């Protein structure tokens, strides 16, 4: 989990909104809703934050050149597909695969498309230069070089990784298309996910309910 | 005739001193840039109250009438001056037709160059004047300038002013009860004010309380549409009903045998019954006496029936007593109201009573029996029915009839409305709509909905009537409020410039230079098409700012878009870096308040003790969360500071390899700190008690010192065990070992690098005596923690719903029996409040204390030790950090490694030379054209190919991408030549 | 949220923006590099290990 | 009530304290006396025109004088002598100020 629906909730059009009388009464308890509403922008505000520092720590856009030359890895289903929004196929997937009383719900500051472009930016920038582009300037590095290195990285030497690249690049796109056919036939992956925004969804709907309750 | 109104019409709202200090209030105020009245004797309203402005020059103006009629019919007031002495007061005087004098008296008081300011008011029976005496040199209008009208003395007359006139170029103009805040100096008078009813400029000032607001987006208030008109929707339902029948009856049923009648199909005019004087009693519960007249019920049932004088009270509901035992009992949640007459004069031994049952009955039931005794069937057991004592020749043993109007507000088709007059039905248009008692705002739209013939309305998740069948006509229509939302103003800052723009969140531009955008209509902004790196947030990326001057509105851009040359054969290489530090404050204590229970809410109160021992255990579990807090803080921060268990100290001599510590070595010529923290410390600036911590000021300084200069003198070892002292070229040489880099470019590049080391340290001086954004974390935690205090404070002044917020006051004031009732709401209100404050405090102790351990951990893992995690000890490969003391907080001074210059080479996944491909041990294979080499990864070093640094293994028919090469082996040289 | 945020944030990182060494912290196994992708309210990685 | 130990010991609910430092109380100075400021006794009422007056009217020209901002002095009237009788009904005599 990432973030909240920002949920912006204002104190009095919440509790007795459009009633002066009950405005003046609710006055009399000194600040508790307005510290209530200072607090639950608070929230709000923090989850921008928690947005940012979440998905916004580039401070640039990359994008990969027309040739998808990675080497042999297959990415056009984790990268974004420019035929539809700038979403990919597993992102596609993952938006399909998963689905007016004073509580108003304030648009996140980064809508889908901008969270699908800083995804974009992010992953490309990670598949073209490795980690060049989140240590200094974007240093362009062959795959196959930057598979070298991450192997040289757990102890095990790249001559076997040149020797069995044909087979691992296989095993790579072999293992992109089980993760296709896992988030798309089942869909409990996500399930933290959906747990957290239902969640959110039961406390609004508590929230609503107890203008019900007596 | 209009003119323009800087500050004027601005008096004292009370006699209280207050120095250097905001305070905002509201009151019957002149509103700023109100155009007054202008003249050169009209009678004009006192709606609100007036503000005089008065230009005299020869005393011309002697005195004014105040009052409602100002026709000697009421007390009007009068104020005169002989030249030698001063009669004031509301005298009922022998005015003439037009008071004036020659050229039931409640009040005894009878006692251009310069611009004459007057007040003249009325408030609580006691008369306020103000007034203020200044000159000037102008004729046209009022100057610049502000003046607080001072109350001079306060008059007890107690009249009504709604009429007055001048008695003789003077100004009026109209007071209204706007919110208004005040300014004091330091020597407590007011010096300007700012009315946040003009613009949302003002707005935003007043609800961040200061006359500078900093640049950015804040909510003020909420936009909603006020109803443009009223419907009455009631069904054809003309037909009369006959209240006659109950009320002007001759003939009432006893309460053995009361008689019930539904009523339908008729019309309530409660207003001639109501009015009449005929009911002694008029006792409505689930309803109003007064508001009678415009309810409509569904279905109602009329019940008449006879009781005694002292059995009044007994019906009601929960209630008892042999009526409302064995008889006939009420509801315990019965709605509606008793009506019951002083029938002594209209109501013999007609009348009965049960004594013996069973059991109780239940509400609105008829129970029939005239036999059946309870012990003593024509035994000693007989009639359990007797008759009442009454006659005609016979206050309390005389009857009083008895008549309920039970209103069963059940949802059902209505039948008995109220008179009142329906209207047109207009639609897309919120008004104040009432479709059989529902009232609200919102539009009434054409539905498709499919309403069954039984279904009368429909409803939403909220309960709220979603859909509302129209009585007239047959016909379903949704019920939708129209636009609303929290009203946002966007301000680039009062340093600047005083031109905003305003944010209208979800709303269309059709209900409100105007812009409209996802987040909703933007006005006062002007759209721009172009992008830029934003600051201020509007929402969906849209975002605002203040260039060439006006406001801009565009969407945000991404970031500087780079569009990276990736390749198959392509690299950089950095081969300059620069040593950028960043200054990373995290906050990681706070105050160690405590709060007793007594004291907070009620210090030194007896009553308030007793009557808080019956609420339990509350106080001693708020005092130990509050205690538990306290330590808390205390062991975060012994957990972030007192990791070392040896207080290190530096030499004499500071040769720390040529770097300029002095900025970050302690000064003993206070606080052993060094001179970057005393700038922090400068930089950085009731029940309720601030207990100390258990490291100090001076402690703590002591213990960062401590930290630092172990640190910056033994590198990680004080850290891992025994301090082993290193030199710093080898510190830095080890630091450089743990990124990739080796120390032979160190100690090449070591003068360079310690002047950038140098000149880096002073521009973190610069920045952090400049720009006081870095230490923003700590500002907001101090804030919060004061502001959070001032409000636990400002409660103890509110009420909470109680008569007033001063218990002292209260327990002089009232009863003990209502002081009790009215202690319990303060004790509620103010318990209340001190369980948010201590969840709130719980809550910033649970963020602080991870925020503690995240910087425990980076400091004991970057200080004491060397970070390796990417972006956790700052930007790019990090290489050492140095702590500082801070208040409640620490900052870390992270050295890292960035690179600045690159160059585009030729690379290959891999060489061979003769039949074999090669490797690199540590580094990257590269080339620049017509030479191949082999360099670092994080540096550009390009050295020959020597098997110290490369490989043989394997073949080159199988890997992809390899190149030819020569390689070099530092043994081939040693046996051939 | 926030503290999972964090958690996130550090992950991503440092396993997208880098190669984290710590075992079990990029999935099990040993890391080699993530990918982050776009979803509601959330993200999900695909660890390479 | 005895000593600080004992306090700590019904304060912990418990017959055994272990080391450490807690809050039994709140040690509070208690106020020593009361005062009491209110404005001067000046803005007297002509109280000696009604209550030390000369001259009085009849019973069919009983006048009402509205005096204002005036200061109650009731003990003269409460203890004269000049005045035989002091019977009081709406509130107590002793309670008139
Ligand atoms: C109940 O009965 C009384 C008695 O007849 C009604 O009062 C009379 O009121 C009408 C209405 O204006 C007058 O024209 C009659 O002259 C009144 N009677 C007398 C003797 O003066 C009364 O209106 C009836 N209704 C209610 C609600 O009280
Ligand atoms: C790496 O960059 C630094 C920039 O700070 C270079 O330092 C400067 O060198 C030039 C010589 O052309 C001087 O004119 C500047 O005054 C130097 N800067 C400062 C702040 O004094 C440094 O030379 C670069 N390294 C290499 C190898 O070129
Ligand atoms: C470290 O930097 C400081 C600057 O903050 C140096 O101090 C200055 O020294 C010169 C030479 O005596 C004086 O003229 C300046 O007035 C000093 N600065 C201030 C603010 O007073 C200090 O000499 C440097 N130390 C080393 C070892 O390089
Ligand atoms: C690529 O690097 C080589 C290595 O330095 C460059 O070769 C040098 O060119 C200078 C010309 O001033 C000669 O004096 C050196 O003898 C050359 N070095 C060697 C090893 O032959 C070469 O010029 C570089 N290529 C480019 C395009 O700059
Ligand atoms: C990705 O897989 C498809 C299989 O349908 C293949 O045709 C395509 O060439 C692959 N992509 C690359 C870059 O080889
Ligand atoms: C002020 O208005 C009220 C309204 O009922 C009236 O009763 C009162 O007599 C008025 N005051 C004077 C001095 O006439
Ligand atoms: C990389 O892509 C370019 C595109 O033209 C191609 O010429 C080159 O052969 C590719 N690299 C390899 C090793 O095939
Ligand atoms: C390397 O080549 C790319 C593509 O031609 C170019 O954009 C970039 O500026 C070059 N690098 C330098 C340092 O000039
Ligand atoms: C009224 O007169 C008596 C008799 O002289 C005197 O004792 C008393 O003090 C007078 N009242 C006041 C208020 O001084």
């Amino acid at each position: 989990p990432v973030s909240m629906t920002k949920t912006s909730v204002d104190c009095t059009m919440y509790i007795c909104g459009d009633s002066t009388e009950c405005s003046n009464l609710l006055l009399q308890y000194g600040s508790f809703c307005t510290q209530l509403n200072r607090a639950l922008t608070g929230i709000a505000v923090e989850q921008d934050k928690n947005t940012q520092e979440v998905f916004a720590q580039v401070k640039q856009i990359y994008k990969t050149p027309p040739i998808k030359d990675f080497g042999g890895f297959n990415f056009s289903q984790i990268l974004p597909d420019p035929s539809k929004s700038k979403r990919s196929f597993i992102e596609d997937l993952l938006f399909n695969k998963v689905t007016f009383n004073g509580l108003t719900v304030l648009p996140p500051l980064l809508t889908d498309e901008m969270i699908a472009q800083y995804t974009s930016a992010l992953l490309a920038g990670t598949i073209t230069s490795g980690w060049t582009f989140g240590a200094g300037a974007a240093l362009q590095i062959p795959f196959a070089m930057q598979m070298a290195y991450r192997f040289n990285g757990i102890g095990v030497t790249q001559n076997v990784l040149y020797e069995n690249q044909k087979l691992i690049a296989n095993q790579f796109n072999s293992a992109i298309g089980k993760i296709q056919d896992s988030l798309s036939s089942t869909a409990s992956a996500l399930g933290k996910l959906q747990d957290v925004v239902n969640q959110n969804a039961q406390a609004l709907n508590t929230l609503v309910k107890q203008l019900s309750s007596n | 005739a209009y003119t323009n109104s800087f500050t004027r019409g601005v008096y004292y709202p009370d006699k209280v001193f207050r120095s250097s200090v905001l305070h905002s209030t509201q009151d019957l105020f002149l509103p700023f840039f109100s155009n007054v009245t202008w003249f050169h004797n009209p009678v004009l309203p006192f709606n609100d109250g007036v503000y005089f402005a008065s230009t005299e020059k020869s005393n011309i103006i002697r005195g004014w009438i105040f009052g409602t009629t100002l026709d000697s019919k009421t007390q009007s007031l009068l104020i005169v001056n002989n030249a030698t002495n001063v009669v004031i007061k509301v005298c009922e005087f022998q005015f003439c037709n037009d008071p004036f004098l020659g050229v039931n008296c409640t009040f005894e008081y009878v006692s251009f160059k310069n611009l004459r300011e007057f007040v003249f008011k009325n408030i609580d029976g006691y008369f306020k004047i103000y007034s203020k005496h200044t000159p000037i040199n102008l004729v046209r209008d009022l100057p610049q300038g502000f003046s607080a009208l001072e109350p001079l003395v306060d008059l007890p007359i107690g009249i009504n002013i709604t009429r007055f006139q001048t008695l003789l170029a003077y100004y009026v103009g109209y007071l209204q009860p706007r919110t208004f805040l005040l300014k004091y100096n330091e020597n407590g008078t007011i010096t300007d004010a700012v009315d946040c009813a003009l613009d949302p400029l003002s707005e935003t000032k007043c609800t961040l309380k200061s006359f500078t607001v900093e640049k950015g987006i804040y909510q003020t208030s909420n936009f909603r549409v006020q109803p443009t008109e009223s419907i009455v929707r009631f069904p054809n339902i003309t037909n009369l009903c006959p209240f006659g029948e109950v009320f002007n009856a001759t003939r009432f049923a006893s309460v053995y045998a009361w008689n019930r009648k539904r009523i339908s199909n008729c019309v309530a005019d409660y207003s001639v019954l109501y009015n009449s004087a005929s009911f002694s009693t008029f006792k409505c519960y689930g309803v109003s006496p007064t508001k009678l007249n415009d309810l409509c019920f569904t279905n109602v049932y009329a019940d008449s029936f006879v009781i005694r004088g002292d059995e009044v009270r007994q019906i009601a509901p929960g209630q008892t007593g042999k009526i409302a035992d064995y008889n006939y009992k009420l509801p315990d949640d019965f709605t509606g109201c008793v009506i019951a007459w002083n029938s002594n004069n209209l109501d013999n031994y007609n009348y009965l009573y049960r004594l013996f049952r069973k059991s109780n009955l239940k509400p609105f039931e008829r129970d029939i029996s005239t036999e059946i005794y309870q012990a003593g069937e024509g035994f000693n057991c007989y009639f359990p029915l007797q008759s009442y004592g009454f006659q005609p020749t016979n206050v309390g043993y005389q009857p009083y009839r008895v008549v309920v109007l039970s209103f069963e507000l059940l949802h059902a088709p209505a039948t008995v409305c109220g008179p009142k007059k329906s209207t047109n039905l207009v639609k897309n248009k919120c008004v104040n709509f009432n479709f059989n008692g529902l009232t609200g705002t919102g539009v009434l739209t054409e539905s498709n909905k499919k309403f069954l013939p039984f279904q009368q309305f429909g409803r939403d998740i909220a309960d709220t009537t979603d859909a509302v069948r129209d009585p007239q006509t047959l016909e379903i229509l949704d019920i939708t409020p129209c636009s609303f939302g929290g009203v946002s103003v966007i301000t680039p800052g009062t340093n600047t410039s005083n031109e905003v723009a305003v944010l209208y969140q979800d709303v269309n531009c059709t209900e409100v230079n105007v812009f409209q955008t996802r987040a909703g209509c933007l006005i006062g902004a002007e759209h721009v098409n172009n992008s830029y790196e934003c600051d201020i947030p509007i929402g969906a990326g849209i975002c605002a700012s203040y260039q060439t001057q006006s406001i801009i509105a565009y969407t945000m851009s991404l970031g500087a878009e780079n569009s990276v040359a990736y390749s198959n054969n392509s690299i950089a290489i950095p081969t300059n870096f620069t040593i950028s530090v960043t200054t990373e404050i995290l906050p990681v204590s706070m105050t160690k308040t405590s709060v007793d229970c007594t004291m907070y809410i009620c210090g030194d109160s007896t009553e308030c003790s007793n009557l808080l021992l019956q609420y339990g255990s509350f106080c001693t579990q708020l005092n130990r969360a509050l205690t538990g807090i306290a330590v808390e803080q205390d062991k975060n921060t012994q957990e972030v500071f007192a990791q070392v268990k040896q207080i290190y100290k530096t030499p004499p001599i500071k040769d720390f390899g040529g770097f300029n510590f002095s900025q970050i070595l302690p000064d003993p010529s206070k606080s052993k700190r060094s001179f970057i923290e005393d700038l922090l410390f400068n930089k950085v600036t009731n029940g309720l008690t601030v207990l100390p911590p258990l490291l100090t000021d001076e402690m703590i300084a002591q213990y960062t010192s401590a930290l630092l200069a172990g640190t910056i003198t033994s590198g990680w070892t004080f850290g891992a065990g025994a301090a082993l002292q290193i030199p710093f070229a080898m510190q830095m040489a080890y630091r450089f070992n743990g990124i990739g880099v080796t120390q032979n470019v160190l100690y090449e590049n070591q003068k360079l690098i310690a002047n950038q080391f140098n000149s880096a340290i002073g521009k973190i001086q610069d920045s952090l005596s400049s720009t006081a954004s870095a230490l923003g974390k700590l500002q907001d935690v101090v804030n919060q923690n004061a502001q959070a205090l001032n409000t636990l404070v400002k409660q103890l002044s509110s009420n909470f719903g109680a008569i007033s917020s001063v218990l002292n006051d209260i327990l002089s004031r009232l009863d003990p029996p209502e002081a009790e009732v009215q202690i319990d709401r303060l004790i509620t209100g103010r318990l209340q409040s001190l369980q948010t404050y201590v969840t709130q405090q719980l809550i910033r102790a649970a963020e602080i204390r991870a925020s503690a351990n995240l910087a425990a951990t980076k400091m004991s893992e970057c200080v004491l030790g060397q970070s390796k995690r990417v972006d956790f000890c700052g930007k790019g490969y990090h290489l050492m950090s140095f702590p500082q003391s801070a208040p409640h907080g620490v900052v870390f001074l992270h050295v890292t490694y960035v690179p600045a210059q690159e160059k585009n080479f030729t690379t290959a996944p891999a060489i061979c030379h003769d039949g074999k491909a090669h490797f690199p041990r540590e580094g990257v294979f590269v080339s620049n054209g017509t030479h191949w080499f082999v360099t670092q990864r994080n540096f550009y070093e390009p050295q020959i190919i020597t098997t110290d640094n490369t490989f043989v293994s394997g073949n080159c028919d199988v890997v992809i991408g390899i190149v030819n090469n020569t390689v070099y082996d530092p043994l081939q040289p040693e046996l051939d030549s």
